[PDB]
């Protein structure tokens, strides 16, 4: 994708993450744990479903028969009708192919974006109490227990409390 | 010591196309092109007239197979392959235009023209139109000469449309099997028939001669028609060989017409129809039938076009 | 201690649609679909011919109401509801094709055919064509038999097109009110008229009989036409019942034709016209009239489609 | 948007910012002040106006009457004409809806992008003399007077002059 | 002390358009609209029939210039400006429809109708159809009266289609130069000819008279046609003035037909053709000819639309 | 572009870079050297060529003659045919113009993106052993010889080895 996270600097996805689209997986004194981020998952879901509702609709435009399947119309008028119908088919076949391709490009980039937005949010929270691993992970200098990890996930992590100890451990 | 960010994934994704790439796998996707047909005419909630053995144009003239359709009323009109517009061999001039008018008519209401006749016969019948013995088109009258070889007097009958909507008028021209049999029925000489409305101007000389036997008969009847506007008058000058209208038809409102070989079903609802059935779908496209009618998804040539509804799948 | 980055915003934005979302508010937006009509025909800078009571096809034959349009010249041609192509009751065969030819003709220049006559009358008139007493179509001649019931000699008149552009040729066929009145005007017998050009091959036998009274008259005149190529010759073989052309028409260049019920205005300029007026706009789309002609925005069903010209509005 | 600034990590816009699309609002010894960034504002404006000039044009393609409003054409040919016109209307109605939607998506993302580009420019100027607040703001360790703030806005801010004092104040 | 990141660039780029901008320069770009024509009909690998002086409709009737095309077989059929459908002056009714049928026919196979005649002549010829002396249309027979002014007996000939595909049937109607010359050839009186198939119902009275001299001759022959379905029967009732079919045509399969003034070439292959030649291209669009046929890029009005294949060019 | 690198915070491209689309140009004790990055160059090339293969194709849809260039068809039917053809021409002329414009917008943004992805990768490798210049360049505190520069380019650079000396040289 354009934002270089999904199939980018993140190696791969997690098949264990059945909770949501995006999430956190930590390591600390208590061990490893994994959880989903609601806000990011929901923002991507809402945007995709909004594409669907827009495309999955049929027009109220009525068309009638202009030829006949049991009693062939005159040949000249019949050939004009067929030529016109085939010309229209060619237009819609193009429109459909182009619509889905461009939507699909945007949908993949959109998901890539949301991952990046989540990654950047977390970096901005930690404020010199952590550094970038480069594989989509943050090495934390100070000791961050399960209580501490949850605070990061819930946006309640106060960087100033752990600053001095993390700073020193540089 | 750390906290990692990630996203969900599957062992196997669903392939889709993009601007850049063919067959990239994503977590979830959905179809945009409808392939599912329902093999019935879904007519729930709709006034439906299945014509069966009655041809649509026969509703106006009235061969025996159309006796129960002379004044039908409908939202949906279904034509069948077994339908016939005629009993006595013949066809309509400008036939498909008339079909198109009647398909969206909402059906027809009938009213007497008011023609009365003196110095001729009006009760001509045939074995091809069977109503417990020989009969004729219910809405028409076969105008003859009083007796064999007797002259047919140059006649002028008129009819003004005194209603608010245009009147559908149909008349016929009988071409007999021979030059002799025309003189027998209508007397010798060159027979002429003329027709004049504000919009319309035409004439009709007959042409007897041998045709192949249809229904056992080698004669033919041409059927002709025009739409007579409100307060407009139409006149018929004829020397013979003329099948006179008894009633005029008026259009009731709105309908749609289809052609089909499948059964009606009042348990399902649909607005998109083809000869093989009904397309029930909210997808924007369909690959079932390019001649489908009603309110339909757009026809496309591709069988399938999958829309990504998930991120790119990047498995372990 | 700090410096913050931000962007502008309003209390209230303008709702627009995106791929993802219905009705997201943005700082500013603009309309892409034109709804504003101008209820006049904007003809500034254009040679304009408003036909009024003259029917467009009447410019070729010349009923009294078209006397001032026999050789018109134009960029824009306006047809009116009150227009009539005829004085003596009748119509044109292939009428709409001819209208389409004349709408883009740039107008017409007229030239004598060169027909001279011997053994017949050429000055037939009627009360329906009024020029201070009875008259006829200015460009035509009603060919008769010298006296009542007198024979009409089988005639052959020809005309070669010696100009660089194709010639529009029109002739007529008079159907009298009765079988008797045809013999009076052109003698008894079966009258025939034939027409042969390099491209064209047809014939015309008449058909007298009673039509409804139009302009007080129950007779009719058919009008027929063909385009005669440069150096091509056309021949008329006729036994009677024939309305002969006096002049041929040639097309001047290019124009466009419209139908309208609104006034002309030389103070406004436009290139997109409909019956209700002129669409002046640079927007790519319009929701005024799907049958608008000239150089127009594309017709769409939506009344409005707003294009964002600002960022997303995120108020305090 | 895709870049996560507008309606993202910036809480909201400023209704006081009538100077331009984007701007700076500072706080220091002298107090608070707000000003617009010309370059970013102009880049977004130019890009949007360029979309407009491209779309607000009408084609030189002339079409004529093929039917008649005073004298109805023959029914069969009339029905073919109407079917064809309605088919074309359906194509353009789709094209118009899709064009505006995709343009609108791009316009919003484009504005989001320009905000991000401005935010990142400033970060790159400060070079360890400041840290990220996370609400679209930069906490400056050294003392930055109105003269100093203007230097940032005008791209003339020399990080090396204030480095030692800001570094120490970490 | 440092490491810098950069991208490639050129002094001069290639201008292209975007949603935002006209004429932004990029590192590389490529054309999407084809302008290159090949001025030959590229027919490599295709069964090709170049009609030359034979008109396509003449393959069915058989004027001398079509003698080598009476049973042709083809994937590609080429019509030429010099082609003529006739030897004796005349034309076809519903001519363009028939051309369209024959263009995609894959060619024609011929079979005897089986008509035998008694009490009349069948060997009428003319100087306009030259095969070492006077001749006629190879597939037709000019039916006459035994001797001058002799009556033509009212005849009825029939033909059933006993094959699995529809039969193309053509007949003609001779209009002589005068009223006299019609009686000479077929006797006096009003001649009639009628035609009746399951699908079809029509009649034909002639119309003699003077036409302009084509090939030195002022007579004309109308040619008429219908498609006769499998197991359907067609009957001809005629009093004279009738050009009878000797053989019926059946369609072989599939082809495409083009019109062109350029040479055939079996060294190049193409599937998109116009009168000026062949469009060989894989580009999605073309600006060569809006009436090109076969499998073609879509026609567009723009001469050029360049697609960026490189980044934006930002030179030193 | 949307990602603000090409014609953004990078001043311009290098006409000397004939090796690939993107690359590195260093300065050290041994002097200056320039080399191309294969991975980034190839990712952009593959994406662009994939657009091409998708667009450079012709449909298998056959159309036949419905009018005649040697023997004009009847005028009314001829005018319907021309009106329909011209209507179709107008649709395709629009489709072609819109396709190329939107593809071109995406292609330029796509190239901008790939440059950014490469720039960010390198930053993530250096991990506090370097700082951002702001012109698309990284000032390295520790001594990085040609052997060291190549390790960065080939993704084998170990930040922990040079950390202390670079950290101190802040
Ligand atoms: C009663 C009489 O005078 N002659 C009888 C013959 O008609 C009959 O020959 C059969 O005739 C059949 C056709 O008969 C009709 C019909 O269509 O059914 C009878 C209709 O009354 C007559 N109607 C009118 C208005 O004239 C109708 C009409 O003349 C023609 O349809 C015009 O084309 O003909 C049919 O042709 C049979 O195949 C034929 O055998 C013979 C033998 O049954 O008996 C005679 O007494
Ligand atoms: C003068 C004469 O011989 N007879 C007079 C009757 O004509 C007249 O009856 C009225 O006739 C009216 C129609 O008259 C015209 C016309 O169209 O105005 C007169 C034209 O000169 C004649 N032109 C030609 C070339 O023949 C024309 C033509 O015959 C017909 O239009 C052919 O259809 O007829 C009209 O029908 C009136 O309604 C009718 O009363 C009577 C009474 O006024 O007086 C007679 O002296
Ligand atoms: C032999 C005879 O009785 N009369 C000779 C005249 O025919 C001839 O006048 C020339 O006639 C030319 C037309 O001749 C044909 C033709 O089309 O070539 C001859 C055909 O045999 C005849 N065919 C039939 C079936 O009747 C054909 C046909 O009648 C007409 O085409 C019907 O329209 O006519 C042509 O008109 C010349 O311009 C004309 O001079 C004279 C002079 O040569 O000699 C007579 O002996
Ligand atoms: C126009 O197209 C229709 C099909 O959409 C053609 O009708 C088909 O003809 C083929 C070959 O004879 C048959 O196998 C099918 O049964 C027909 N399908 C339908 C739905 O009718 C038709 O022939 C074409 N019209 C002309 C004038 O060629
Ligand atoms: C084709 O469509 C036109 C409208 O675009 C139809 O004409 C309208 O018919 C309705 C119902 O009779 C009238 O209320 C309108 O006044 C008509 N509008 C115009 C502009 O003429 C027309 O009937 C349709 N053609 C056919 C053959 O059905
Ligand atoms: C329909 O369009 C065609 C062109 O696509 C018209 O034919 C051209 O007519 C002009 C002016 O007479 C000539 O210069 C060209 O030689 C013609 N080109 C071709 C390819 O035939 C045609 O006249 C139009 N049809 C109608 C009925 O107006
Ligand atoms: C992955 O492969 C299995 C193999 O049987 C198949 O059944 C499954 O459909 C695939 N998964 C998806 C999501 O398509
Ligand atoms: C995946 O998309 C399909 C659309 O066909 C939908 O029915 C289904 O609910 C979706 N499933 C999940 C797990 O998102
Ligand atoms: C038809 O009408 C005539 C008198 O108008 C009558 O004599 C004759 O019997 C009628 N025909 C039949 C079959 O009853
Ligand atoms: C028809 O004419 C009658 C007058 O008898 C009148 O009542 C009615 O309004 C007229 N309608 C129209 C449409 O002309
Ligand atoms: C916001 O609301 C007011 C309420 O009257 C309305 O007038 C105004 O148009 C709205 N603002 C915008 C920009 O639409
Ligand atoms: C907002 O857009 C409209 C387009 O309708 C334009 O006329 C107006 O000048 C714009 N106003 C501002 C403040 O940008
Ligand atoms: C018309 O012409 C004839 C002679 O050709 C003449 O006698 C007659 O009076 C003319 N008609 C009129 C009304 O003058
Ligand atoms: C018409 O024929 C004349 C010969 O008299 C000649 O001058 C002119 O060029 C010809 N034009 C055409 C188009 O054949
Ligand atoms: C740049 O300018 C030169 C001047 O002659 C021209 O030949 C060349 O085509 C231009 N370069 C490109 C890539 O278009
Ligand atoms: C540039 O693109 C053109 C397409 O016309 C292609 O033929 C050529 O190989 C490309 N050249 C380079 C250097 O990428
Ligand atoms: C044509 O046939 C008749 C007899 O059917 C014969 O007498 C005559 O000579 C033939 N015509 C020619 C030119 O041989
Ligand atoms: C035609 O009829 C014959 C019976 O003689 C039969 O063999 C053949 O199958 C029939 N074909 C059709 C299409 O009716």
């Amino acid at each position: 994708g354009l934002f270089g996270a999904i199939a980018g600097f993140i190696e791969n996805g997690w098949e264990g993450l059945i909770d949501g689209w995006y999430g956190f997986r930590h390591q600390n004194a208590q061990g490893e744990g994994t959880a989903a981020d609601y806000k990011s998952t929901q923002s991507a879901i809402d945007q995709i479903t909004g594409k669907l509702n827009r495309l999955i609709e049929k027009t109220n435009q009525q068309f009638e028969l202009i030829d006949n399947e049991f009693n062939e119309v005159e040949k000249q008028i019949g050939n004009v009708i067929n030529w016109t119908r085939d010309s229209i088919t060619e237009v819609w076949s193009y429109n459909a192919e182009l619509l889905v391709a461009m939507e699909n490009q945007h949908t993949i980039d959109l998901a890539d974006s949301e991952m990046d937005k989540l990654y950047e949010r977390v970096k901005r929270q930690l404020r010199e109490n952590a550094e970038e691993d480069g594989t989509g992970c943050f090495e934390i200098f100070h000791k961050c227990d399960d209580d501490c990890m949850a605070s990061i996930r819930n946006n309640t992590y106060d960087h100033s409390k752990y600053r001095e100890e993390a700073m020193q451990n540089r | 010591d750390k906290i990692c960010l990630g996203h969900h994934a599957l062992s196997n994704g669903t392939k889709v196309n993009t601007l850049t790439e063919r067959g990239v796998e994503v977590v979830n996707a959905t179809e945009t092109v409808e392939r599912t047909n329902i093999p019935r005419i879904c007519s729930k909630g709709k006034r439906t007239v299945d014509l069966g053995q009655c041809g649509l144009l026969g509703t106006i003239t009235g061969p025996p197979q159309c006796d129960q359709f002379l004044e039908f009323s409908a939202d949906l009109i279904i034509e069948r392959r077994e339908g016939s517009d005629v009993c006595y061999p013949g066809k309509f001039v400008n036939e498909e235009a008339l079909r198109q008018i009647l398909r969206e008519s909402g059906g027809i209401d009938k009213e007497a023209m008011g023609f009365t006749y003196s110095g001729i016969r009006t009760n001509g019948t045939t074995s091809a139109c069977r109503r417990s013995g020989s009969s004729f088109y219910a809405e028409m009258k076969w105008l003859l000469s009083n007796t064999d070889n007797a002259a047919f007097p140059q006649m002028t009958k008129s009819y003004k449309n005194t209603r608010k909507s245009p009147a559908l008028i149909v008349w016929g021209i009988h071409h007999s099997v021979s030059t002799a049999e025309q003189t027998k029925l209508y007397g010798s000489g060159n027979k002429l028939v003329t027709v004049g409305s504000s919009n319309y101007q035409q004439s009709f000389v007959p042409s007897p001669g041998a045709r192949p036997q249809v229904n056992g008969l080698s004669g033919r009847i041409d059927f002709h028609w025009l739409m007579l506007n409100p307060n407009d008058t139409v006149t018929f000058s004829f020397n013979g060989a003329f099948i006179a209208p008894d009633r005029a038809s008026f259009l009731r409102g709105k309908s749609m017409g289809i052609q089909s070989g499948v059964q009606v079903d009042a348990n399902c609802e649909g607005d998109c129809y083809h000869s093989g059935g009904t397309i029930i779908s909210n997808l924007p496209f369909q690959n079932i039938d390019s001649r489908a009618v009603g309110k339909c998804p757009r026809y496309v040539k591709q069988r399938s076009l999958l829309l990504a509804t998930g991120m790119k799948n990047v498995p372990e």
